[PDB]
């Protein structure tokens, strides 16, 4: 029945059966998703391939390139502390931050999970004036080697051109040794787990504000269960307490999506990311 | 196929007789002695030093082992443990019992199987949490904010016991890894770091006993190897 | 040949294929050996055929939201637990809680397994269940009455015997579990934030109603073998039927941490 | 035989499993969970860490 003496609703018992109805009787409506929504949801394998914005590359120069590692991109981004100093009254206020970035559709999902398995997609977005822009993927590491090439003969090349097609996709493969590779950071050294790839977005000509999207390809797949992450209140974002030289925002975000306004609050001091042991 | 027109040398394909693993091939002659025409006492004449009974290396694998064997107070609140950590499976297989076993093999794929006694007279009350969090070196980002708080835990794979109800316990982990297997000379990549925790303190002043035992099911062992790393 | 062609039918081009839709189709260029080069779906990676990734999967894992006490001074129809009935909770003592300064702290209040899930989409609806453990002996005793209230309050006034309810003698039986359905007048409720303290008649469009733990006795106990104090645990499972629509929320932003 | 006549103790004689040498006799109830509907990789999936043999102590 509904209580006694054995564990009543125990894990491997949850997934399977429900416990009887309070009503003794039975408590399902039928699903009429697809009644109201005009759509049916069953399935986060289907719900990555939403490609939202993620990350803004804007303090470098005037380049003609952006290499950074792919497997960063299915973390959710580090969240940071921000020293405020208020610049009359000279005490501090703290908020948190989003180092320009910010994560993804997929980003929620792949938190909840240990491993990964296929590819990922990135489309970019420039600035006027670029002609073209390029994607091409490299190994990070000549093992054995202390350096990497600048150049490779053989890698992938793929070439869009922004004004005829604004958005540049492309779709970076599963490369890597293992059946499910890890995308988190770890300090095993021995041999790898993940694979280990760079992805060079290049411009022409050479522009300075490099603006990524990132989404599930189709083969994405992920793999253990492990729980729910270090979360953030979504309200936080509006929430601000003013001081002199203008507005402290709790959750403060630069401008990672080209199409967002640019929220009015002063530029930090100092900035620190929330490392595992800081957590009390 | 290169033709090869051989008289001057016999392919001696005898004298080439392996034995379990290792693989003679000899030229000249191959000899062989000893008393003739052996024969065998029957097994009534002896085995009074044997079981009825054979033992292979999967089993010595099966078989529980202690792990731990201890207690915990009234003390220790929710959400704090009451036994250590347990690496799965560096903290069992270093156990001499398999580990004088899995010496000689390349890895190990199984699933491990995790049992807890619980020592309770009836006016004891309770409940306490045991929880599995997979491969914890690969993601160590997230180790200990899924493992410091029941209710982030107990949605992983768990196992609860009602101290007042449950004697015994036991969690099945399947492996799970990147990989096909456990590197044993190297010990890389464990599949799970069992933690417990308390879902409940101790209505009264007399503690509780645990022994925690583990072995493993579902074994497929790897390849035979030397085993030694440099140093 | 080479002969002339009829003209073809009025196209209109994009930059980029909806970001929006889960299906369809892709315009990315793939960086792969070949097009469409794709990994083939490879099941039990975890060890077990339930797919992890599915939602019907992910809603149904119990997760414990709330602890109360039960005593021998607790008085009769008192009431033990009360809830809105929803599936969006917070983790009690599992705050994300770092520090500022020397000595500036500050708590994010963290989301329930449910309230994580669901934090995406906008609107939920389907049955829940609620699990009560009671931490206690034999020679405890008690009956608690779970009656479920599905359009009001508990308030003055307010009878449990016009509703579904179970009256548990808990003797030997310690633990109890049911499934809550899904009343409402709307076919879909809200996700919100989540708030113990309120009240049905405030969150009314994001719960069905208010579900009530409420002794029927006092806890009967001798207090020199056995204590006078009885933990409940409350834990939230959500139902078969639970079906969550609309993806155009956010509640939850998630973070990774940094390795220390 | 001398002969017992026992009506408030149950003959637990499950509660008694054996695991290949050690056996656990036990009283209250004994509980086992872990992920449910276990399957298993197919042996091209693994299997490069091991030889199509099976080694024994013998």
């Amino acid at each position: 029945s509904n209580s006694g003496t054995e564990q009543q609703n125990p894990r491997g018992s949850s997934l399977l059966t429900d416990p009887e109805s309070i009503t003794k009787s039975d408590p399902y409506n039928p699903n009429i998703s697809l009644l109201i929504s005009g759509e049916v949801f069953t399935n986060f394998r289907n719900l990555i391939k939403r490609v939202n914005f993620r990350k803004a590359t804007t303090l470098n120069g005037k380049r003609i390139s952006d290499t950074f590692d792919i497997n960063s991109l299915i973390e959710a981004p580090r969240l940071d502390i921000a020293q405020y100093v208020d610049t009359e009254t000279k005490e501090a206020k703290y908020g948190f931050s989003y180092f320009w970035s910010a994560p993804t559709t997929l980003n929620i999902v792949a938190e909840m999970y240990a491993l990964y398995r296929g590819g990922v997609r990135v489309k970019v977005v420039t600035e006027k004036g670029v002609d073209f822009v390029r994607a091409t993927v490299s190994p990070q590491q000549t093992y054995g080697s202390d350096v990497a090439p600048t150049t490779h003969i053989s890698t992938p090349l793929a070439i869009e051109q922004i004004p005829i097609k604004g958005v540049a996709e492309f779709q970076i493969p599963y490369y890597a040794p293992c059946l499910s590779s890890s995308f988190r950071a770890n300090s095993e050294t021995f041999y790898y787990s993940s694979g280990r790839n760079n992805l060079d977005i290049a411009t022409s000509p050479p522009s300075i504000n490099r603006y990524y999207a990132v989404g599930a390809g189709d083969d994405m797949d992920f793999s253990i269960f492990i729980g729910t992450p270090p979360c953030i209140h979504a309200s936080q974002t509006a929430q601000f307490t003013k001081i002199k030289q203008g507005k402290v925002y709790d959750l403060r975000y630069d401008q990672y999506d080209p199409f967002r306004e640019v929220q009015d609050g002063t530029a930090f001091l100092n900035a620190r990311s929330i490392e595992d042991s800081d957590l009390l | 196929m290169a033709e090869q027109i051989n008289e001057n040398y016999e392919n001696k394909q005898q004298l080439v007789e392996q034995t379990e693993i290792t693989t003679f091939e000899n030229d000249l002659i191959v000899l062989e002695d000893g008393p003739q025409m052996e024969e065998s006492l029957p097994f009534a004449f002896h085995g009074q030093h044997t079981d009825n009974r054979q033992h292979t290396v999967v089993n010595f694998l099966q078989r529980p082992q202690v792990i731990f064997d201890s207690s915990w107070a009234s003390d220790v609140p929710r959400n704090k443990q009451f036994m250590d950590s347990i690496m799965i499976p560096d903290d069992i297989i270093s156990f001499p019992m398999f580990a004088e076993k899995l010496k000689g093999f390349s890895s190990l794929r199984a699933t491990a199987v995790i049992t807890v006694q619980f020592q309770t007279q009836p006016f004891q009350a309770g409940r306490v949490m045991l929880g599995s969090f997979p491969l914890p070196t690969l993601n160590p980002t997230r180790v200990k904010f899924a493992t410091n708080h029941v209710s982030r835990l107990m949605l992983l794979n768990h196992v609860q016991c009602d101290i007042a109800k449950e004697t015994e316990v036991s969690l099945r982990i399947p492996f799970v890894s990147p990989y096909n297997s456990y590197d044993l000379v190297s010990k890389r990549f464990p599949w799970a770091k069992v933690v417990g925790l308390v879902y409940s303190p101790l209505t009264t002043t007399i503690p509780v006993d645990f022994i925690v035992y583990g072995h493993f099911e579902d074994v497929e062992l790897g390849c035979p190897t030397s085993g030694m790393l440099a140093q | 040949s080479k002969p002339l062609l009829p003209i073809a039918n009025p196209t209109v081009l994009r930059p980029a294929n909806t970001f929006a839709i889960t299906d369809t189709n892709d315009m990315s260029h793939s960086l792969a050996l070949s097009n469409d080069t794709n990994v083939p779906f490879v099941k039990a990676l975890d060890g077990s055929g339930l797919d992890e990734m599915s939602f019907d999967y992910l809603k149904k894992i119990p997760q414990f939201i709330q602890s109360k006490f039960f005593t021998t001074t607790t008085k009769p129809q008192e009431v033990l637990f009360q809830t809105k009935v929803m599936p969006h909770y917070f983790v009690p003592g599992g705050d994300v809680t770092v520090a500022m300064d020397k000595d500036i702290t500050r708590t994010i209040w963290q989301p329930s397994h449910l309230a994580y899930i669901t934090s995406m989409f906008k609107y939920w609806t389907g049955s829940l269940v609620y699990t009560f453990k009671f931490v206690k002996t034999d020679y405890h005793s008690g009956r608690v009455e779970v009656s479920f209230h599905p359009f009001s309050d508990y308030t003055t006034g307010t009878y449990s015997d016009y509703t579904y309810r179970i009256i548990v003698d808990l003797r030997e039986k310690s633990e109890f579990s049911v499934t809550i359905p899904f009343i409402s007048p709307v076919p879909y409720k809200r996700i919100s934030r989540p708030d113990w303290d309120k009240p049905y008649s405030k969150y009314a469009h994001a719960s069905t109603g208010t579900l009530v733990l409420k002794a029927l006795t006092s806890l009967k106990a001798t207090n020199t073998v056995v204590s006078n104090s009885v933990e409940i645990l409350i834990e939230v499972n959500a139902g078969d039927d639970f079906n969550v629509i609309a993806p155009i929320e956010n509640i939850f932003f998630p973070f990774s941490l940094s390795p220390g």
